[PDB]
RNA sequence: UCGAAUCGCCACCUACAAGACUGGAGCUUGCUCGGCGCCAAGUAUAUUCAUGAUCACAAGACA
RNA sequence: GAUCCUUCGAUGUCGGCUCUUCCUAACCUAGCGGCUAAGGGUUGGAUUGUU
RNA sequence: AGAAAAAUCCGUAAGC
RNA sequence: GGCCAGAACCAGCCCUUGCAUUAUCCUGUGGGAAAUCCGGCGGGGUGCAAUGGUGUUGGCGA
RNA sequence: UUAGGGAUAUGUGGCGUCAAAACUUAUGGGCUCAUUCUCGAUACGUGAAAAGGGUGUUGGUGCACCGGCCCCGAAAAUGGAUGACGCUUAAGCCCAAUUAGUGAUUGCCCAUUAUUCCUUUGGUAAGGGCGAGAAAGUGUAGCCCUUCCGAUGUA
């Protein structure tokens, strides 16, 4: 929330709205730990990213090892004062940020503002959704990463079943949102079919040469 | 699927071959075969990993086979060719033609512009 | 590493198989079943004229193999399913009563269990009667074990 | 790529003497990564066998051999390595390649794989091309059938190097970074 | 570190013969901060 | 106060799923039949640019 | 037992009382057909400075 | 400078 | 102001096919249609060489 | 193996992030799935034996044995350690390459080391001289000029 004095600075300057640079990815079908060594290193290296549907990432192996696994982690704490000890996050989006932060160099100032850089969500919120297109890690992507005949695990599921009481709440959003999407771009279709034809149209009327320099370039 | 065998042209993907067309003469093993094209003079008989190629829908059944079957007109002629040519022609560009193409695509937008202004 | 091995199958007239991303759906006179096998990586055909389906394994070692068969006997315990049923039949003082859809014993040497709805239960000595082998099968063991 | 080995060929002869003043010629066949190597393994077979050393000795000539035109075939590879608590072990193995040299650098990739098995352990008797009706392996008859076809699948194709990138739109090939 | 020498990556410049097209040219950094001092044109373009 | 660093924008991207998957058929089961944007509102007939004097933060902006 | 590495301008020594925590090769409690299981329990007195 | 916000009225990313 | 920058030139330094061997080879003319393979006859790709100077143009400095 | 500083190139060790280097290289071949200390994964050095089984192969022949990887055998006291995260079409293990069957030569990253350039200091030192400049000289603000080699260190 601004204060007073930030929005009569912006009142009294009249500038307009401004948004920075921000990429969006797309995290669904992911590999955990290669999408957070690359994010990790764009981070640092000075860029501003937002990462969505992070419960659909996924791991190697089969579930009940992965959760065997969490399971050993959360069995870590300080017994002289547990209030001390570390915390065991939940949420798959938490999971990630722990990630990426464990690949960071989180104990100074440069590090701590490349952190600090990373905004993380399950599913698609609002003040998302209407930003631009969202890009993916062709380098981290399960189909060409995993053999297709090993098993693997959803993040989702694991977070669920040790801990994390939202899966229900984010499946229904998630099932809005995209009803209310599809409901979008069935409509407009009429629109890009006018624009698809007005573009096969004006061939016929533009100049001849220039049809011809497109045909040789291959935009025709 | 386009299947690996006899005959079969297949395109090659990297390498200083690349985006070039040849025909499977031998299938050596399960990831490598010997490719040639009598037409290309760079493409005589020599060895191809499978993950280097990929494969057509022209299968010839060697010279003149391949000039009864003429799989090179089609092959010209479908989408893709045209398509590389097109990619060969960007490679080697000056700053006039780079301009002279601007220009094309602005004109082909206003006058879309005007046709749907005009719908 | 053999580079392709096959198995095939017929299938009897009027009874039609669909195959698509690996799910198989086949239509009989008593109803339609529905299979998942998303986690076998197979190559599923099916030929209307010859009236055969046929699944392929390319570059496959031995368990890919062992996979083939049993996908095999899946879809021909499907189609059977669908062509005439299954009617399993258990009989063993004990009373038992069939109600609807509710199993309830008592007096034995109360127990109840939930039937699903796909199965039809009835009294003759109960009959079990199923479109498919796996809920028949499990219905029956379920009694067993409960009447244990 | 093409295979690390080649072909060689060394001729060798012990220093005539006054005991000895018309001496034996022999002739031996290596695959080696240079003729260094080569000469090194002829002088080792020549002292096993014949109790001629290095010291005393002469090379008449080293060449390497030349390969025969490309075509695939398939050859019988007589091989034997060691291994402590097993001994001298000796195996044959059919392979299917371009020449000699090709299959010689498949059965060393092979033993080193299989058995840890090293250069320095193993040790070539034969190689020769065999023709296709005596071949007693399946895994290798298979691939002189006559209608031998298949797919390509589980493609893992990536992009000339020029065009690799780090991220791209969703459902576009436009490069974001990179 | 060794801080006589850095390192800069250019964007959609990544192979070292695109590197070595951009040997000999000139970088700049530019910044601010916080009080006005002397520039190049202080005299002759006050507006710089 | 305040001058500052940042230098693509859009009611055509900003919906979705699958890679043993990609338009429709046939049986012969592997064969056959993003858009704009880069100096005339648009590819022609036009029109002001200095002396800011040979590099210097772009002396210019928030399309 | 062996040893002699630290400490001789000093690191307070047996038993009991009091209080907290951890382990398992499971005495009881709990499931199976000997196996699993460390979650909760495991007493009060005579003689003896005792363990 | 980054909202798990929004995109005559009211009610419908519709006809409204 | 040799105070700060740019370009140019000298010197130095760093970088940037030949001839040998070509044969277990190449090419025509019983076995497994053809090919892979084995005997008869005829024709022929790898070791060396090829910081220092000497002015010029701007900025700041009245 | 060590005077005060530049540039070039290396050794040991490395090239997913931390962290410089394959923005996760290859147009190389095989093998491996590991459910509560436990799949592996930088020697010296800090994790294990007899016996028994799964997936890929090898002698023998008309079934037996005999090796690669993995599993069982394998039980302790604060919560914890391939360095951490993580990795399985490896970022694991055994071999092999350098931009790939296209045709001569070195993929790239990092030292108080090597080569080279500038400056100091000392010699078992070696030569020359006697418009502002020169002293017959161990040692200075060194009489002046050129040249080569060494330079760490407790008692
Ligand atoms: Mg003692
Ligand atoms: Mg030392
Ligand atoms: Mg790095
Ligand atoms: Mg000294
Ligand atoms: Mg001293
Ligand atoms: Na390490």
């Amino acid at each position: 929330f601004p204060s007073r004095k930030d929005a009569f600075r912006a009142q009294r300057k009249g500038a307009k709205k401004h948004r920075p640079e921000i990429i969006v990815i797309d995290l669904k079908d992911h590999v955990l730990g290669r999408a957070a060594a690359v994010v990790a290193k764009q981070l640092l290296l000075g860029k501003k990213i937002t990462v969505v549907r992070c419960e659909q990432l996924n791991i190697a192996g089969t579930e009940i090892r992965n959760k065997i696994k969490y399971l050993q982690y959360l069995r870590k704490r300080k017994l002289t004062n547990p209030t001390k000890g570390p915390f065991h996050h939940r949420a798959p989006s938490d999971v990630f940020v722990r990630t990426v932060r464990s690949m960071l160099p989180r104990y100074t100032k440069r590090g701590m503002k490349a952190l600090n850089s990373l905004v993380a969500y399950e599913g698609i919120p609002p003040n998302v959704v209407r930003t631009g297109g969202r890009v993916v890690i062709p380098r981290a992507q399960r189909h060409v990463c995993y053999r297709s005949e090993r098993p693997y695990t959803v993040l989702g599921n694991m977070c669920k079943h040790v801990g994390w009481k939202y899966s229900d709440v984010v499946a229904n959003l998630e099932k809005a949102r995209v009803e209310k999407a599809s409901r979008h771009h069935e409509k407009q279709a009429k629109l890009r079919d006018a624009w698809k034809s007005a573009r096969k149209e004006a061939l016929a009327k533009m100049p001849k040469h220039n049809v011809e320099v497109l045909k040789k370039f291959g935009y025709a | 699927s386009h299947y690996i065998c006899a005959g079969r042209l297949v395109r090659i993907l990297r390498g200083p071959r690349q985006d070039r067309v040849g025909v499977i003469v031998d299938i050596v093993d399960a990831n490598r075969v010997l490719v040639e094209n009598p037409e290309d003079a760079k493409m005589w008989r020599h060895v191809q990993n499978l993950k280097n190629v990929e494969p057509l829908k022209y299968c010839v059944s060697l010279k003149d086979a391949l000039a009864s079957s003429k799989a090179l007109e089609k092959y010209a002629k479908t989408r893709t060719a045209a398509r590389v040519e097109a990619k060969k022609a960007c490679a080697v560009s000056t700053d006039f033609e780079r301009y002279q193409l601007r220009v094309a695509r602005r004109s082909r937008a206003h006058w879309a512009r005007k046709v749907f202004d005009e719908k | 590493v053999k580079v392709k091995s096959l198995c095939t199958l017929q299938i009897p007239e009027g009874v039609t198989v669909d195959v698509k991303g690996r799910k198989v759906t086949v239509t009989g006179k008593r109803g339609t079943l529905t299979k998942d096998l998303t986690h076998l990586q197979l190559d599923l055909r099916v030929d209307k004229k010859n009236r055969t389906f046929t699944v392929i394994r390319w570059f496959g070692s031995k368990i890919p193999i062992a996979c083939l068969n049993t996908t095999k006997a899946h879809v021909q315990n499907m189609i059977t399913g669908v062509t005439k049923g299954y009617r399993f039949k258990v009989r063993c003082p004990i009373n038992v009563s069939v109600d609807g859809q509710n199993i309830e014993v008592r007096n034995f040497l109360v127990r109840r269990q939930l039937v699903p709805n796909t199965v039809k239960v009835s009294q003759t000595e109960i009959v079990f009667d199923g479109n498919d082998l796996e809920q028949v099968s499990r219905e029956a063991a379920v009694l067993h074990q409960m009447c244990l | 790529v093409k295979p690390h080995l080649r072909h060689y060929q060394v001729v060798g002869r012990e220093s005539p003497s006054e005991k000895n003043p018309e001496p034996t010629v022999y002739k031996f066949e290596v695959f080696a990564p240079n003729f260094v190597v080569a000469k090194s393994r002829f002088w080792r077979m020549m002292r096993v066998k014949n109790k001629v050393k290095a010291t005393h000795g002469d090379v008449l000539s080293c060449k390497v051999v030349k390969d025969a035109k490309l075509v695939a075939r398939n050859y019988l590879v007589d091989i034997a390595y060691y291994s402590q608590r097993c001994g001298y072990t000796r195996m044959v193995k059919e392979f299917r390649d371009v020449s000699k040299t090709g299959a010689v650098s498949q059965a060393y990739h092979d033993l080193a794989s299989r058995h840890r098995a090293r250069y320095h352990n193993i040790e070539v008797l034969n190689v020769k091309s065999i023709p296709d009706h005596e071949v007693k392996h399946l895994s290798i008859a298979q691939y002189h059938a006559p209608n031998l076809s298949f797919p390509l699948l589980q493609r893992r194709t990536k992009a000339t190097r020029k065009d690799r990138a780090i991220f791209v739109k969703k459902n576009t090939k436009r490069a974001v970074v990179a | 570190q060794t801080k006589q020498t850095a390192l800069v990556r250019v964007e959609n410049v990544n192979t070292r013969e695109d590197a070595t097209w951009y040997v000999g040219k000139r970088v700049c950094y530019v910044y601010h901060g916080k009080k006005v001092k002397r520039c190049v044109r202080w005299s002759k373009a006050p507006a710089r």
